RNA sequence: CCGAGCCUGGUGAUAGCUGGUUGUCCAAGAUAGAAUCUUAGUUCAACUUUAAAUUUGCCCACAGAACCAAAUCCCCUUGUAAAUUUAACUGUUAGUCCAAAGAGGAACAGCUCUUUGGACACUAGGAAAAAACCUUGUAGAGAGAGUAAAAAAUUUAACA
RNA sequence: AGUACAUGCUAAGACUUCACCAGUCAAAGCGAACCUCAAUUGAUCCAAUAACUUGACCAACGGAACAAGUUACCCUAGGG
């Protein structure tokens, strides 16, 4: 008497891990809950889908965790931890490679 | 035309920004930084200077806000950035002393929101 | 389809692929999406923008569907003012 | 529960675009962005599309 | 499979089985202002800094706040929060004594110790003040950081600082055009008695500053020099072209830096000016150009991909017909 | 990562708790939960009195459970208020209990009674 | 020869089913799965064959991969020679057993269902006979030589 | 199911239920203020509609436009 769960795996995870040169737009990691959290030059979709804004080099490294005060859940978790204790969760960055642009002659008047 | 670190999105503050005003109001001394996305502070008004220090009552009230809101503004107006990113937390928006700051910020000529990056 | 035909000993192509795809001579097939009509009540603007579009096929699907039209289809037409005529060559190809 | 309805325009003719309201309250007047006047319109609901 | 951490565990010294009995998080205040000390504190782990980065004095200030702050009137206006502070007192006593702090912050923001002395930070404790005369009527402050048009620097500056020999150099870092090593001077005012300019010897006459159109901005450097012994030195641009760093240390026996002040310069009339009339130049326009979009390897069929994908690796957009 | 050296950075379960008798073994004597009844005459006395008495306890690192008060009587009417209090020491018994018993305001009387 | 006569014609009707498909040599050449009035079947896919363009393919090391055990992913050096893309098609996919991590069944079955690694459908020696156990692979002649794996060991109870 | 009517127009780059169809995220730009939940669903042709849109427990849910029981008279090509 157990239907149902014939559903298909999710196929998420990690797509361009540490090390990976990344361009624009590309989808960094797919997650289902709260697994990573943007840092610079990083956004999130709706879907908590997560990407590189910038082309560079994926890193991982791991930060602390001071959230929006209007996210009251995480804020009122923070207010059951004691004096020490601080989250750090882990963080993706994209450090850029290429530079903003070059200084070139265009027209000699 | 510089890259601003455009995601932090979940955490607060965020640091899509060129240069950061933060104001830590201690139990005696308020102070104000303008900062680099470095982490390193470009302009600093603090109380704990003899010249603001020595003009004022008492070193945390409207007042001393007030006075470092015109302090940082002239310093601002002397360094050369005139475009800011601020985030206050909204309990601390809607106190007076630090209203009275974004007041000081706007008469100073220091205006509380950075152009848009050019693509 | 019919690889030869009672009356003539010719191929047939088959009608649908005709009246449902473009052919563009460098050998691309441009179809629409499946559904760009149906219960978009329930779609999200995203969605409906990403099923109004014009879209290619697969190489495997190209070919299939080069197998069932003739050669009629596979030609070079001069029209007037047709809307898709600057993107039936392929430039800049390295392959 | 819910009815898909058709919101019709005032300005824009010929433009209208469909919403879901319950089968009980009163009769969308709606702002919604016309792209033939590319303003904000006020559109009214006409049909009754399909009841839910 | 665990493997044992390198350094010191954070958040296990804490780890009590009684937490109930350590005072607790009350605030969300007290939560970002240690996890801040804790950010800008070093780590074992990899992080965003590695790859992103007397007596009589303070007895006459008690004095001072025990009288101030026993006026009745100023408690009055400060508990009705309209009390002010006059800025020009505050400005000038912050101009003798921690103005040069501020000072080594905003030359260090703008790279100027990192390329002009390679790294060699001073203090320059000397309250520096320039100004250029605008009209008859007013004159523009270059303090340090600031902006001023090549039109108001179009004239010799006038240089104030209380003080008691000097040596002033402009220094041009950026406006080289040939190397990008180089920098360009302007003026360069040797052995100045005391605290009057129009004595002094000057080497190289004052040019105005030429940043050309689309080069951005370009920022100027007044670096004064303490002047022990009077020492001897020495409009092409091939002769207006020198290094700062080994400049200085040529004379570096003798010669201690004490004031700077610098501030920045945009295209404008006045340098289609300094181009055109003493210097008899064409005019040098530079654009900021973008690298061009990224586009993937073109495939054969694209699949999934909409109609556009005939645009983007398309160069010109106007019918070609082959050789029909 | 489980392989790596800095397995568990972010765990934070293991510092919340996600979830009555004295507790007299042999050596740590601990009193329960309490009830002291803060009975007056007046809404103001009682409550500045239950105010007073909750901060020195949260400033003596007591945990208090409620701070309820049951239905007034008619009589003049009688107002109370309920501090439940836990955690002392017998010395520090005898010193809350005195300080208590000299920080009465006027004429308010006392309670140490336990649960039930 | 009647649960619906027989003959001729349509009719070489139809059948996913059964069986059969004929000379030689060489070379390359074996087990994911998703759908499907679908599990005796077919399409896509995976693998495979040929030809062509181009440059990286595999093994990989520090670093790195979340809160509620084996390991795996990414990965420069190094060893190595393969890989991607284009053009064009065929053919195989209830596999069986063993070791290991699991489930159902009796913690029976030469029983059924996932994952990793072998082997059999490809040569040979050995374990008695031996698809799956150990040794061993690229091809021939020799009335030469060195080896691999390769033989079951056990026989007992007095008491103050 | 709930709120809202920018749940607007376009447009680099990617993920993807082991194929396809399907789905998803989206830099920048134009135009403006200043979405949550996990599944919460259905293709083609055909119909209604001037148009924009809509139509199945087609739930046997990749759906043929609509078709039940029984044969110890059963028959045929196969398999145990
Ligand atoms: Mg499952
Ligand atoms: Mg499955
Ligand atoms: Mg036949
Ligand atoms: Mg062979
Ligand atoms: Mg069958
Ligand atoms: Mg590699
Ligand atoms: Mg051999
Ligand atoms: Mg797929
Ligand atoms: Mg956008
Ligand atoms: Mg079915
Ligand atoms: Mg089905």
């Amino acid at each position: 008497k157990n239907l149902g769960g014939k559903s298909s795996g999710r196929r998420q995870g990690i797509k361009k891990m540490e090390g990976h040169y990344v361009h624009a737009g590309n989808i960094i990691a797919t997650q289902r809950h709260f697994r990573w959290h943007p840092g610079a030059h990083v956004g999130v979709g709706k879907n908590k889908c997560l990407y590189a804004l910038e082309e560079g080099i994926v890193r991982y490294t791991k930060e602390v965790y001071v959230p929006h005060p209007r996210n009251t859940e995480a804020v009122d978790l923070i207010t059951r931890l004691p004096k020490g204790a601080v989250l750090y969760k882990t963080f993706v960055h994209v450090v850029p490679a290429k530079p903003e642009g070059t200084f070139k002659l265009v027209a000699m008047l | 035309v510089a890259r601003k670190e455009r995601g932090w999105r979940t955490v607060f503050p965020s640091r899509e920004f060129w240069h950061r005003l933060r104001v830590i109001r201690t139990q005696h001394h308020v102070e104000a930084l303008v900062e680099h996305q470095n982490g390193k502070v470009v302009v600093s008004a603090s109380t704990r200077e003899w010249a603001i220090k020595k003009h004022l009552y008492s070193t945390r009230n409207v007042v001393a806000c007030e006075s470092i809101g015109r302090v940082l503004a002239q310093r601002c107006l002397e360094a050369g950035i005139n475009f800011m990113v601020y985030q206050p937390t909204p309990w601390e928006a809607a106190s007076d002393s630090m209203k009275r700051l974004q007041s000081a910020m706007t008469e100073g000529g220091v205006v509380l929101r950075e152009p848009q990056r050019i693509y | 389809l019919t690889y030869f035909s009672a009356r003539k000993g010719k191929r047939k192509t088959v009608k649908a692929v005709i009246d449902r795809f473009l052919r563009l001579h460098c050998g691309l097939w441009v179809r629409r999406k499946a559904g760009y009509k149906k219960k978009l009540w329930k779609k999200t603007p995203a969605r409906k923008k990403r099923l109004r579009e014009f879209v290619f096929c697969n190489k495997t699907q190209s070919k299939l569907l080069d197998k069932m039209t003739t050669s009629f289809w596979k030609r070079r037409n001069w029209y007037v003012d047709d809307p898709y005529q600057k993107y039936h060559d392929r430039t800049n190809l390295k392959v | 529960k819910n009815i898909l309805v058709r919101m019709v325009s005032e300005a824009g003719t010929g433009f209208c675009f469909n919403t879901k309201r319950n089968r009980l309250r009163e009769k969308l007047t709606l702002l919604h962005y016309d792209p033939v006047v590319k303003q904000r319109v006020l559109f009214v609901e006409k049909k009754k599309i399909r009841s839910l | 499979r665990r493997t044992p951490p390198l350094g010191p565990m954070p958040n296990s010294d804490i780890d009590l089985s009684n937490l109930e009995r350590l005072e607790k998080y009350r605030s969300f205040d007290r939560y970002r202002r240690r996890a801040e000390q804790e950010a800008q504190a070093p780590h074992w782990w990899r992080t965003y800094r590695e790859y992103f980065g007397r007596t009589q004095q303070l007895l006459e200030r008690k004095q001072a706040i025990q009288e101030l702050r026993a006026n009745v009137e100023e408690e009055r206006a400060a508990r009705l929060r309209t009390a002010s502070v006059p800025l020009d007192a505050v400005r000038a006593e912050w101009e003798r004594t921690c103005g040069p702090y501020h000072k080594q912050r905003l030359a260090e923001y703008y790279g100027l110790y990192r390329d002009l002395f390679h790294g060699a930070t001073f203090v320059p404790r000397v309250p520096l003040h320039v100004a250029y005369a605008v009209g008859e009527d007013d004159l523009m402050p270059v303090y340090c950081g600031n902006e001023v048009t090549p039109t108001e620097a179009a004239q010799a500056p006038e240089v104030t600082y209380e003080a008691e020999l000097w040596t002033l150099l402009l220094t041009s870092l950026d406006g080289h055009l040939l190397e990008p090593d180089a920098e360009y001077l302007h003026w360069l005012l040797t052995n100045i008695p005391g605290n009057r300019v129009a004595e002094g010897q000057v080497t190289c006459p004052y040019l105005p500053p030429f940043p050309a159109r689309g080069s951005g901005i370009h920022r100027l450097a007044f670096l004064l020099f303490k002047q022990d012994q009077p020492i001897d030195f020495s409009y092409q641009l091939a002769q207006r072209t020198f290094r700062t760093f080994d400049f200085y240390k040529k004379h570096q026996e003798t010669m201690t830096p004490a004031g700077l002040s610098f501030f920045q310069c945009r295209w404008d009339d006045s340098v289609t000016y300094i181009f055109h009339q003493l210097l008899d130049m064409r005019e040098p326009v530079f654009e900021f150009v973008r690298p061009p979009p990224y586009h993937p390897k073109q495939k054969r069929f694209p699949h999934r991909q909409p109609l556009r994908y005939l645009d983007r690796y398309r160069d010109s957009h106007e019918p070609t017909y082959g050789i029909y | 990562y489980k392989t790596k050296p800095t397995h568990g950075i972010g765990k934070y379960k293991h510092l919340i708790k996600a979830e009555v008798r004295a507790i007299n073994l042999g050596t740590d004597y601990e009193y329960g939960v309490l009830n002291i009844h803060l009975t007056a005459y007046d809404m103001t006395l009682a409550e500045s009195y239950a105010q007073y008495v909750h901060n020195l306890c949260n400033s003596l690192s007591i945990k208090v459970e409620e701070s309820y008060a049951m239905p007034t009587k008619t009589i003049l009417t009688t107002h109370e208020r309920v501090v439940q209090i836990s955690g002392l020491s017998a010395t520090f018994a005898e010193i809350f209990l005195e300080i208590i018993q000299s920080s009465l305001p006027e004429g308010v009387r006392l309670s140490v009674k336990e649960h039930t």
